């Protein structure tokens, strides 16, 4: 049964392994990219606006 | 006589200093009028929350009345010799200067003594005062430059003196009574924060004796104890828009930090400021001037007058622009002058830094040209600097300035700065403060 799992799915092993790699990448990336994305948009969420009609 | 000979040939600026404080410093010439004036330390800057608009009370009751001289009398002194008696307060510096005849010394120098010590301040003509300060706040609230740059000192000194303006809120200016104001006096209006100066047909002998004779009786303590220090004013780089459409222009000021008093690379960054230049609709010189801003808003009728500026106080300084455009503008120009920013923080040619030089030096030769601007030139010097700068110094630093120079220190002070943007009127083109901030660093440097 294992080896027919492989004859099915050979790059199995390779897929799981650029998996991992993916995984620590959108976890490095994904916080960096999220705090960019605050970075910018910080000026508009702490605009504060004000309203002086005469 | 080439320019280098007579630059060592202006009359000096002979500095005196009385046993209680007031320096006294004076600038012989042969002009038979004078300009005597006395150059104070008070300001916006050094006034809280509680009495901001003390000073510009205290300077509008300063000719109303005195001790010696009861009210319209003193007026009436100063208009019988012809003298003009003016004042001027700023964020920084109060000062109170007689334009008058050279034989009229003696009268004008008893006249400042008694307006900067004996002034009475009396209840009445402090409620008199009120209404016009209000009034003038309104006319200040036309005036739409002015409006601009409070917007700039506010958003960009935030929490600090500075950002306080030198009228104060239409608040305060409702409920100063006597008491705040005889603290400010007495608080403030020292010796040794006094400049006494004059100039044209003044004699440094006869100011200081004239010093010695009414001015002895200033003091220099600070009551019980409190001695009001200098408070270092931080700038955080921010934005304020107030967009009203109906405003015909549109005004935008963006000024980044540059340098104080001290500090003398304010020297290449004026060179620097002379090379943006300034435009306005009414120059003439259309799409030929040299400064390249000036030639593309001319092109391209692109605004009606931009003017760079470099306010300096004693620790920081707003280093920019102003220019007022219409509505489908104001982008524009935030291309274009970041633009020409950038290009001196990357790119100066020796031959538009010869050309900033030049001007600089008409500049600086010119506005000490007549016995006011240089009796003013004295009184600001000796508070800023502590001594009255010679014309050949300025010189001197002016050609020690070149190419590298500039583009060193524009990439010092402009270089990925966050800018202290503020506008009003129409002003919905304006770059958002993330397109501003990013359009101050280039992506090919
Ligand atoms: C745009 C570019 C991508 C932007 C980010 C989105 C994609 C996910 C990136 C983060 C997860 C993958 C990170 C990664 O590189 O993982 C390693 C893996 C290869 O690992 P391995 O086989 O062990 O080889 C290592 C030695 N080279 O390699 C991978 O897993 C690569 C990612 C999976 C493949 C799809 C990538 C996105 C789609 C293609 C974009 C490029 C298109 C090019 C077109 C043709 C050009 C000629």
């Amino acid at each position: 049964c294992t080896f027919l799992r492989w004859a099915s799915e050979p790059e199995h092993d390779h897929r799981k392994r650029m998996g991992l790699k993916m995984l620590m990448m959108m976890g490095l990336l994904l916080p960096l990219v999220y705090a960019m994305k605050r970075h910018k948009w910080s000026v508009l969420k702490s605009r504060k606006l004000a309203y002086r009609p005469p | 006589a080439t320019y280098a000979q007579a630059l060592q040939s202006v009359p000096e600026t002979q500095v005196s200093q009385l046993d209680n404080g007031l320096r006294v410093a004076s600038e012989q010439s042969s002009q038979p009028t004078c300009t005597v004036g006395v150059w104070i330390d008070a300001g916006s800057r050094y006034e809280n929350e509680k009495n901001n608009g003390a000073g510009y009370f205290v300077e509008h009751l300063a000719f109303k009345g005195t001790k010696n001289r009861p009210g319209s009398a003193l007026e009436k002194e100063v208009e019988s010799m012809g003298a003009h008696l003016n004042a001027y307060s700023t964020r920084e510096h109060t000062a109170y200067y007689i334009k008058a005849l050279s034989k009229d010394l003696p009268k004008a120098v008893e006249l400042l003594a008694d307006i900067v010590q004996n002034c009475s301040l009396e209840d009445s003509q402090i409620e008199k005062e009120r209404d016009v300060i209000l009034q003038e706040l309104q006319e200040n609230d036309s005036s739409m430059r002015d409006v601009v740059f409070d917007y700039l000192h506010a958003t960009a000194f935030q929490g600090t003196p500075l950002a306080q303006s030198v009228e104060g809120p239409s608040e305060n200016v409702r409920k100063l009574s006597r008491a705040d104001l005889t603290e400010y006096v007495s608080q403030h209006y020292k010796a040794p924060r006094m400049v006494l100066a004059a100039a044209g047909g003044v004699e440094h002998r006869q100011l200081l004796d004239l010093a010695q004779k009414h001015f002895s009786s200033l003091s220099g303590t600070y009551v019980e104890d409190a001695v009001p220090a200098f408070t270092p004013c931080r700038f955080t780089g921010s934005e304020i828009r107030h967009r009203d459409d109906a405003l015909p222009l549109a005004h935008v000021a963006i000024a980044v930090e540059g340098p104080g008093w001290a500090n003398p690379d304010n020297v290449p960054l004026q060179v620097a400021n002379a090379i943006i230049g300034h435009y306005d609709s009414t120059y003439g010189g259309g799409t030929h001037m040299s400064s390249t801003l000036a030639s593309v808003a001319a092109t391209r009728k692109l605004c009606q007058s931009f003017q760079t500026f470099n306010i300096c106080y004693a620790e920081t300084g707003l280093l920019g622009a102003h220019f007022v455009c219409d509505n489908m503008s104001i982008d524009d120009m935030m291309f274009f002058l970041q633009g020409q920013w950038m290009r001196l923080c990357t790119s100066a040619t020796e031959s538009e830094v010869v050309r900033g030089k030049n001007i600089l030096r008409n500049a600086l030769v010119s506005h000490l040209d007549g016995t006011t601007p240089v009796c003013e030139d004295i009184g600001r010097s000796l508070l800023t600097y502590g001594r009255r700068i010679p014309l050949a110094e300025w010189e001197s630093r002016i050609a020690e300035v070149d190419a590298s120079v500039v583009r060193e220190v524009c990439s010092k002070y402009f270089y990925d700065q966050c800018p202290a943007v503020a506008g009003l009127g129409p002003i919905e083109q304006l770059p958002d403060y993330n397109r501003i901030r990013s359009g101050m660093f280039w992506l090919r440097f």
